[PDB]
């Protein structure tokens, strides 16, 4: 994250601030998902599942949100795709 | 005539072990277990993570992973198949010993 320099005789003393991940878990993950007969992908997130449906997170930080439109990008069919799983995409326009 | 040479503390099997252990971790949790704690994730994931690295978009991977493992397992025979070829490619140790 961020580094301070501290004096220190014929020398210099460095106070590495830095980010450590802990309380892991585990999660069920898949390549991309298949809704409309073709294949999503996370723009910066990723797939996850914990048993009971499926969201986007981020790959440092656990924060499970909705798989919209605007998380993911089209590209392809879904039968290039090895281990692609089907799942809804959620829309935002369709509620308006 | 006084000259004595001493066995380094890491022997080789120690460094053997040292390897597989780095290989494991990077092919079993990618660039997180030098971070912090291991964290497991699928292997193409970690080739879509480096793809998103080098900035090339999941979907080309996603969409040629078989091209690319046996690109991959080609160029691996290829090294072995140099590393057999001469004696040049360890010139550097050699010359050191």
């Amino acid at each position: 994250l961020m580094s301070f320099p501290q004096s220190a005789p014929h020398g210099v003393v460095f106070l590495h601030v830095t980010y450590v991940p802990a309380q892991e878990k585990n999660f069920t993950t898949a390549p991309a998902i298949c809704h409309d007969g073709k294949a999503h992908f996370p723009r910066e997130g990723v797939f996850v599942s914990n048993g009971t449906h499926w969201f986007v997170t981020q790959r440092n930080f656990y924060e499970p949100q909705i798989i919209t439109t605007d998380n993911t990008f089209v590209s392809g069919n879904c039968d290039v795709v090895i281990g692609i799983v089907n799942n809804t995409v959620y829309d935002p326009l369709q509620p308006e | 005539n006084g000259l004595t040479v001493l066995p380094p503390l890491l022997t080789d099997e120690m460094i053997a072990q040292y390897t597989s252990a780095l290989l494991a971790g990077t092919i079993t949790s990618g660039w997180t277990f030098g971070a912090g704690p291991a964290l497991q994730i699928p292997f193409p994931m970690q080739m879509a993570y480096r793809f998103n690295g080098i900035g090339v978009t999941q979907n080309v991977l996603y969409e040629n992973q078989k091209l690319i493992a046996n690109q991959f397992n080609s160029a691996i025979g290829k090294i072995q198949d140099s590393l057999s070829s001469t004696p040049s490619a360890l010139g550097k140790l050699q010359d050191v010993v």
